[PDB]
């Protein structure tokens, strides 16, 4: 764990914006 | 210690020589009236060590205006360096030689300045633009003779973007004095 | 445009100093002190000094204040720039920013400061391409600067591709004391500490409001920051034609965008407090802090600083949550909580007395201010869509981020 | 002590020596110097300030500080008096003119205190034309038999040839080294 907000992960773009 | 100094400095050993280079810079930093010990360090200017002649170059530069006279032992050395191959050298060779303040060292430079205008690496374009823009400011006559003016101009419509920037900003600032 | 460059004790002896135009005298440095010195004496104390003809501007430092003497007309933002660049620059190469590296590092300090700046003009301020080049413990110079992507470094290479990002969110409220905020901005900053093999392009996408308005989507939750501004290596191009933030990400931690814009929903805590000090008798300290955040997020590490009498002493605490303690360096006693929950009411009742003799002078009333800080809280609702990373040669990247919210310029004027 | 350290780097080679360059502008100077560093006529500018190199001949490494004959050149040559062991003097048998100059500059050098346990060493430099005198002329023109206290020897070479180089070395190595 870290203080401040677990890291997430991240996508590559909008999917839905094609 | 300044007897002490001079024999170190006047010595064969390189480890030797950087001690007192060191020991020197330190002086000259805290506040130590080193130039009287310029004219033993002419004679150990020319050195493979490049921590050395950033060292050496320095103590010219700061110690230039001091001993006017004793400065004209380093044209030689000046010109020997403005053809070194690692850009590094030739960037500082020629950071040096528009830093000193000397009215007869710039003008035995205009040949090295001229060789240097037209550098390949951009680093080395930047270092002849900022020693121009440098001999401009302190002799504009002399930077008028040389035909540097062209070679500024036309450094702006080349590659080395930031090197263009250099040559933009320098001649600005001819044309602002 | 500064003649020299200096670095400054604050003793008034010059750690270090580096000319750079000549065109100012060195000895101008010794009555920099004594103007600063009389400047703080008479109020006019200024950072940008004048000495004559010659300007002498300084930065106040960790330990030195970073005098730059200039003559001419110069440009003082510049200057100022170049300044902040030898700062970070310093700040990367040595931990410590004191007169015990000033005088530790010469030999390199020199080689940096000549090598950072010819004739007035900074040439090379990207910290990684000055530690590629001058170090303390020489090659050509390299080929980044000379190239266009001079904040991208190529030809590195790590056994994974794993970015660390972080979204910091900063809330600073301006609470006047009559109850209301006058100055409510809350300023967004998008760090990513890029750790890949190569040079990866980072392709930039979230939900912003600009975007989704241009892609029709202007239907759900999206951050509108009223100032945007990229980093060194993001594209103004691509942001100004369609808000395409395409960009080389750095080696390491940077800062690649950082919103700002203004809030208009309710603060996160919300503090009232009571002042009941008697005349020369007691004081009175009805502080309670009313938690106005989600209940879902809880406040980390608050702090919230309630300015004591300067003069007060035996001051007796009657709180309910949060351990209190006074400290007479800061004049102030803050309310510490560990674990701060969304929704919380946290209730306290100060006591101390007064000395009998009365002040001489006032001491003000200073705002009070909280250091809440809540982890993992999206109060702007901005939320990151997707971030393009590409590489020529090819790789499947695991980026991260973690959105952190703390308090900024949150200070609550005192009655 | 003990000397077992000198004697086993005196087995296999230890001294190295030292050498001087001097003499007027146009001498060769320059030339026999980069001759005797590098082994080839390269064309250079003059020398305004001093050339510094070494020569490794005969397992002693013979550091040549080559000064120009520049007249702002000329009285820089007392800086690198100091710790000096040697002196070589380049004669100019073509310029009639300048011979006159290079031997005031000779016997100015030769007239030191300080300059007294180097011996001399008067090169006949420019020995590609008929015009260049011999051995024995330019010596005493110069005066250099008259020149007690001194192992001054003349020796011809020809910078363009570079025969005359070795005999110059070696002379000056016999006059440093009394070794086997
Ligand atoms: N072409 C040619 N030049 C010779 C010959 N012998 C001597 N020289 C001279 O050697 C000079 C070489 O110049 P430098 O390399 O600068 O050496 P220097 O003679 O000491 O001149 P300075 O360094 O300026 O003092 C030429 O200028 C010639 O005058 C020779 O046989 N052929
Ligand atoms: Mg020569």
């Amino acid at each position: 764990d870290r203080k401040g907000g677990s890291y997430s992960q991240a996508a590559g773009s909008d999917s839905a914006q094609s | 210690e300044i007897f002490e100094l001079k024999a170190e400095l006047n010595s064969d050993k390189k480890e030797k020589k950087k001690e007192a280079v060191k020991k020197v810079i330190a002086s000259m930093t805290v506040g130590k009236d080193v130039s009287a010990l310029f004219p033993d360090v002419v004679n150990c200017m020319q050195t493979d060590n490049l921590e050395l002649k950033k060292l050496v170059y320095l103590y010219l530069m700061n110690y230039a205006k001091s001993q006017p006279d004793m400065a004209i032992m380093a044209v030689n050395t000046f010109v020997k360096d403005c053809e070194d191959p690692n850009p590094l050298i030739r960037a500082l060779a020629v950071r040096t030689m528009g830093c000193i303040r000397v009215d007869k060292i710039t003008e035995y430079l205009c040949e090295p300045l001229r060789k240097c205008l037209k550098d390949e690496d951009p680093y080395v374009r930047k270092t002849a633009a900022v020693c121009v823009a440098k001999l401009h400011d302190i002799n504009a006559q002399l930077v008028e003779d040389q035909g540097f003016l062209d070679t500024l101009k036309d450094l702006i419509s080349d590659s080395n973007p930031m090197v263009v920037a250099n040559a933009v900003a320098a001649l600005s600032e001819i044309a602002e004095s | 445009s500064a003649s020299a460059v200096y670095v400054l004790d604050l003793k008034g002896k010059v750690l270090i100093c580096r000319n750079y135009r000549g065109d100012v005298d060195m000895s101008e440095v010794e009555h920099f002190m004594p103007i600063l010195m009389e400047k703080e004496e008479e109020g006019m104390l200024s950072p940008i000094l004048a000495h004559g003809g010659v300007r002498f501007m300084w930065i106040k430092h960790n330990n030195l204040y970073l005098v730059a003497t200039s003559k001419k007309n110069a440009c003082v933002s510049l200057v100022f720039s170049f300044l902040y660049k030898v700062v970070q620059v310093f700040s990367e190469y040595f931990k410590e920013l004191e007169e015990e590296s000033i005088r530790d590092n010469f030999v390199i300090i020199y080689e940096l400061l000549d090598e950072l700046m010819d004739f007035g003009y900074p040439q090379t301020t990207d910290s990684k391409i000055l530690q590629e080049y001058i170090t303390q413990e020489a090659p050509r110079p390299p080929a980044t600067v000379t190239n266009a992507v001079s904040w991208r470094s190529e030809g590195i290479k790590y056994r994974k591709n794993e970015v660390f990002l972080d979204v910091i969110e900063a809330v600073n409220l301006l609470v006047s004391a009559n109850g209301n905020v006058l100055r409510s901005e809350i300023v967004g900053s998008i760090k990513m500490r890029v750790f890949l093999s190569g040079m990866p392009e980072l392709r930039l996408g979230l939900n912003d409001k600009v975007l989704f308005d241009n892609t029709g989507r202007g239907k759900s939750k999206s951050v509108e920051l009223e100032d945007v501004k990229f980093h060194q290596c993001v594209r103004l191009s691509r942001f100004e034609n369609d808000r395409t933030i395409s960009f080389i990400p750095p080696d390491g931690e940077f800062e690649l965008m950082s919103y700002r814009l203004n809030t208009h929903v309710k603060p996160l805590i919300w503090i009232e407090s009571v002042i009941e000090k008697h005349s020369h008798s007691r004081i009175e300290y009805m502080v309670k802090a009313k938690s106005q955040f989600k209940r879902r997020s809880t406040a980390n590490n608050v702090e919230i600083h309630i300015p004591v009498p300067n003069d007060a002493d035996s001051p007796k605490f009657k709180t309910t949550v949060g351990s209190v303690k006074w400290v007479p360096e800061n004049s102030e006693i803050v309310w510490s909580v560990k674990s701060f929950p969304g929704g919380k009411e946290y209730l306290m009742r100060a006591h101390f007395g007064l000395p009998s003799v009365e002040a001489e002078d006032k001491e003000g009333k200073p705002p009070i201010s909280v250091k809440f800080e809540i982890p993992y809280f999206t109060t702007s609702g901005i939320q990151v869509r997707y971030l393009k990373i590409i590489e020529k040669s090819g790789y499947q990247a695991l980026p991260w981020v973690r959105y952190i919210t703390q308090n900024g310029d949150y200070q609550l004027r005192t009655q | 002590g003990n000397i077992f350290a000198n004697l086993f780097k005196g087995l296999f080679g230890k001294k190295e020596m030292r050498i001087l360059m001097v003499g007027l502008d146009a001498a060769g100077k320059t030339t026999i110097l980069y001759k005797l560093k590098l082994g080839e006529i390269v064309t250079t500018i003059p020398t305004i300030g001093f050339n510094v190199e070494t020569v490794e001949y005969k397992n002693i490494s013979f550091t040549v500080w080559d000064v120009g004959g520049q007249d702002k050149i000329r009285p820089l040559w007392r800086h690198y008096f100091q710790n000096t062991q040697g002196l070589i003097f380049v004669v100019d048998s073509n310029d009639r003119e300048r011979v006159n100059e290079a031997r005031e500059e000779l016997m100015r050098m030769l007239a030191e205190d300080e300059l007294r346990d180097a011996v001399l060493l008067v090169f006949a430099n420019k020995q590609d034309l008929p015009n260049a005198m011999n051995a024995a002329e330019i010596t005493d023109k110069l005066g250099l038999h008259s020149l007690r206290h001194r192992n001054w020897y003349i020796q011809a070479t020809c910078a363009t040839s570079g025969d005359g180089l070795y005999e110059g070395l070696d002379w000056l190595s016999n006059q440093l080294r009394n070794q086997k």
